[PDB]
């Protein structure tokens, strides 16, 4: 039972740094995942990459890994940092949790699994529009 | 004739590997095992492993486990014997020993042996 | 494209019934059938055995199942067949009795362990030639046989192309399915039950009152440090580390992993080297595992 | 992008344009303009918590299969673009959610 509501400054020039928190609203973190997703009008969902307790950082292998997502667990917070950005990438960010789960087919002693994540619960997220003016 | 010929070593550090080869002639090298064993000077015989060349399948004594590796090469009828992490006291002879020739069956004991070759080791030059 | 592997897809040039055109294709080789030649650093790969030796095909007419053969003497022969349930190895032998032939033999090749064998009867047997001697393989004989099931869940196919005129050489062209490793397992509960009573035994010869101890093959090969065997037309090769690794003083299966070879090099010889055709869909194979030898 | 025209009253069957190579795990997820995406179904049997027992998961058993998400009783809520989601064991990870379709209602 849990609500996150996030925040951006929405309109920035170019190459410079964008960062948009999702606060989180009800019961205290301790197993579920985080992640953050990017729409562009014209295109589908993007799942940019996901956020653990282990300080672990991977993106897709096509965006340049020129992102950082971060937690700060003294105001409860995540934020994500994206500098040198183009004014073609207006999109609206949502700031959702998921949960892991493995799948067993083979046996377990030699390692014949796999993980999945799942989005359970979602955000509400805003569109930001960048543009050097 | 059957004989078994070695090739002399030079001193070696400690910590390092030494090899030692054992070749053979004459009778059919597939046929029967070959023993090591060695001897310090001026004490007794201590035996040390044997391998069987027709199927690599190798048993040595406790007192070298896990520091000894014999293998074999029989494309050209050679052997060979490794030993690293060495020590002072590892200072000796080998040799290489067969069964060619006796009337009984058993695997012991063996007679006809090889030149051999003394291997000492040095802490500093 | 398995992210960070057994087997890879190798693609080469092949002639054709027309000795002019030269085809391309490609297959599946296991891991134990390749050996590099570049090494500096890049992948050019080729096969193991035509670097010493020629190679022969096996057309799968024929199949390799052990069937019971008897062996009959002569006209002017007999044969003797001895009924002592105390049979040391080596003695007379009380009762004794006079057969036409043999019954059936199953001559299946095994390697550490044997197969399909003879039942003792109400105890195990520990034959040797000279105990007091290490240069003389143990023989140990259960007298209740243990189930063992070896399984390569995968789904193989048999791709078929030519390679001259009137020719065929078959190749596992394609895996479908879930690329898994071939495994086999062995009841726990009446293996420790069949250690404790081979152990029980053994004491005999070696005082009252001692300590045994098991330990893994020493190595230096990759036939007679595994367990090797045959089934449903492949040969496995399935690590034995996982049973004697246990020691001894005064439902929860075990799993072994295996490896498959195909170009092997049997019956030990120089200038021969037979090649196994793929079995197509899954293999299952389950046996009595009685025997033992022991160094 | 792909459409699909079905009057209400009909079942339609959508299915996801990559097929899988062998164990397989398939989730699906549903978009509105404007709206928060939520997904339906995730591996391929099992129901969360607020959707009706209309959607039927398609089991994957004696694989062969194939995987594809019904329609049964459309409302005028079922009217939005539809994401599938897969993940198997011979591809690795996944990252894109892939091409989507478009369900459009007759009267
Ligand atoms: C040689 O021996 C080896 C040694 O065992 C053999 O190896 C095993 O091989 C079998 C098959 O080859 C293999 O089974 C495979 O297992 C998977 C996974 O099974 C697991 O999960 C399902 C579903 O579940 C989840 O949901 C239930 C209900 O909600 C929970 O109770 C459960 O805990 C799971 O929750 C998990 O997921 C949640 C997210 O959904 C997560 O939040 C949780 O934290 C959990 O992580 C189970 O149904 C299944 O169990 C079952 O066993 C019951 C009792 O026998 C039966 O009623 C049913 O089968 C039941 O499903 C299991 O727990 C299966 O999906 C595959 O179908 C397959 O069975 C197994 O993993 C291997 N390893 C072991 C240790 O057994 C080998 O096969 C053998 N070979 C030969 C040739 O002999
Ligand atoms: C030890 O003896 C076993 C006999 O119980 C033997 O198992 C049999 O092996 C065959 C070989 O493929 C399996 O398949 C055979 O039987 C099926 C029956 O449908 C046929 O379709 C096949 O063509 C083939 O004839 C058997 O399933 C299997 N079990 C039995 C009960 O027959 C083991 O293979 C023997 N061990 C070794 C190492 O050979
Ligand atoms: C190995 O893969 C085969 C190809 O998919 C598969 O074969 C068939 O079986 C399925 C399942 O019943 C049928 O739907 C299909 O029509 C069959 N096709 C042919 C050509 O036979 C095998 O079943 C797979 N092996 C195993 C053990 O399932
Ligand atoms: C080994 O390589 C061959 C050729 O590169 C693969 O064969 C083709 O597989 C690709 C899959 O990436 C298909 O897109 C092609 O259509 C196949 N045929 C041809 C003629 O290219 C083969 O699949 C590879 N092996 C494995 C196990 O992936
Ligand atoms: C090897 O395979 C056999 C055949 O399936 C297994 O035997 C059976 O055991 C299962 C469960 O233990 C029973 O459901 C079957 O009814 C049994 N069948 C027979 C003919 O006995 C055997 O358990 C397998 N071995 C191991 C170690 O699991
Ligand atoms: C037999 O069992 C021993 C038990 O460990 C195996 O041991 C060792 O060798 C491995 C690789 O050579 C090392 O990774 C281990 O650390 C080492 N362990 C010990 C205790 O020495 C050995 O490999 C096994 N032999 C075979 C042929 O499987
Ligand atoms: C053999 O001669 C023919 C003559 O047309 C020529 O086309 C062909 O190329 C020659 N052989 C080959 C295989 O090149
Ligand atoms: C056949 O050989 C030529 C050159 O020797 C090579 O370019 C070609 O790739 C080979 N065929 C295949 C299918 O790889
Ligand atoms: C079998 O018993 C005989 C009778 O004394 C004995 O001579 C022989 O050594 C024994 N052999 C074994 C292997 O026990
Ligand atoms: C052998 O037994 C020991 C006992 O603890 C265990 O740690 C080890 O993993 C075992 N070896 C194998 C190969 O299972
Ligand atoms: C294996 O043992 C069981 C139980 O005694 C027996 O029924 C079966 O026939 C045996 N297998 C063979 C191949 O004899």
């Amino acid at each position: 039972q849990v609500q996150l509501q996030e925040s951006g400054p929405g309109l920035v020039k170019p190459s410079e740094t964008l960062s948009v928190t999702c606060s989180v609203s009800g019961d205290s973190m301790n197993n579920y995942y985080w992640t953050w997703i990017r729409q562009s009008p014209g295109k589908g969902l993007e799942w940019i990459g996901y956020i653990s307790d282990r300080e672990s950082a991977t993106y897709n292998p096509s965006l340049n890994s020129r992102v950082v997502i971060s937690r700060d667990t003294s105001k409860n917070q995540l934020s994500l940092k994206l500098n040198s950005v183009t004014p073609a990438d207006t999109a609206v960010y949502y700031c959702a949790t998921a949960r892991r789960g493995q799948r067993i087919y083979g046996v377990v002693s030699f390692g014949e699994f796999f993980y999945y994540y799942s989005m359970d619960v979602w955000g509400k997220g805003t569109t930001v529009t960048v543009s050097s003016a | 004739q059957v004989q078994l010929v070695q090739s002399g070593a030079e001193v070696k550090k400690p910590g390092a590997s030494v090899k030692v080869s054992c070749k053979a002639s004459g009778y059919t090298f597939t046929g029967y095992y070959m023993h090591w064993v060695r001897q310090a000077p001026g004490q007794g015989l201590e035996w040390m492993g044997w391998i069987n060349p027709n199927s690599g399948g190798t048993n040595y004594a406790q007192k070298f486990q896990g520091r000894v590796t014999m293998t074999r090469d029989t494309s050209i009828s050679t052997a060979y014997m490794e030993l690293s992490r060495l020590r002072s006291d590892d200072t000796a002879v080998y040799y290489c020993a067969t069964q060619v020739k006796l009337d009984s069956s058993a695997g012991y004991p063996f007679d006809i042996w090889g030149q051999g070759t003394m291997v000492t080791v040095s802490s500093a030059s | 494209n398995i992210t960070d592997g057994e087997l890879k897809n190798c693609s080469f040039n092949m002639t054709t019934e027309l000795r002019d055109k030269r085809q391309k294709v490609h297959a599946l080789f296991y891991k134990l059938d390749i050996v590099p030649i570049n090494e500096n650093q890049n992948t050019s790969y080729r096969l193991i055995n035509c670097n010493t030796a020629a190679i022969t095909q096996a057309c799968p007419k024929v199949s390799f199942e052990p069937i019971p053969i008897h062996y009959c003497a002569p006209a002017g022969f007999a044969i003797l067949k001895c009924k002592d349930k105390k049979f040391n190895g080596t003695g007379p032998c009380p009762s004794v009795s006079t057969v036409q032939c043999t019954h059936g033999i199953k001559p299946v090749v095994s390697t550490q362990l044997l197969l399909n064998g003879s039942l003792a009867e109400e105890e195990v047997m520990i034959r040797s030639e000279d105990i007091r001697n290490n240069a003389k393989n143990i023989l140990v004989q259960f007298n209740t046989p243990v189930q063992i099931n070896c399984t390569r869940p995968n789904n193989n196919t048999r791709k078929s192309i030519r390679i001259g005129p009137g020719q065929w050489f078959y190749a596992t062209g394609d895996i479908i399915g879930d690329i898994r490793q071939a495994h086999c397992n062995v009841s726990k509960a009446t293996w420790n039950e069949t250690l404790g009573k081979v152990v029980k035994q053994l004491r005999k010869h070696f005082g009252n009152n001692t300590i045994i101890r098991f330990a893994n093959s020493s190595g230096g090969d990759l036939e007679v440090t595994t367990h090797s065997f045959n089934c449903g037309g492949e040969f496995f090769y399935c690590d034995t580390s996982g049973l004697f690794n246990s020691t001894w003083i005064s439902n929860d299966s075990i799993t072994l992993p295996c490896r498959i070879k195909q170009i092997i090099n049997m019956w030990q010889r120089i200038g021969q080297a037979m090649y196994a055709p793929p079995i197509q869909g899954v293999i299952r194979c389950v046996s009595n595992i009685t025997g033992l030898i022991l160094t | 992008v792909r459409p699909l025209s079905v009057a209400l009253g009909e079942t339609a069957r959508i299915s996801c344009g990559r097929q899988a190579l062998g164990s397989r795990a398939v989730q699906w997820y549903q978009h509105r303009p404007g709206q928060a995406p939520i997904l339906l179904i995730y591996n391929n049997q099992d129901r969360p918590s607020g959707i009706p027992e209309r959607f039927s998961g398609t089991p994957d058993i004696n694989f062969g299969t194939r995987a594809t998400l019904t329609i049964s009783g459309v409302e005028a809520g079922d009217e939005a673009d539809y994401y599938c989601h897969m993940w198997d064991s011979r591809s690795g990870f996944s990252w894109s959610f892939g091409g989507a379709t478009r369900l459009t209602v007759l009267g």
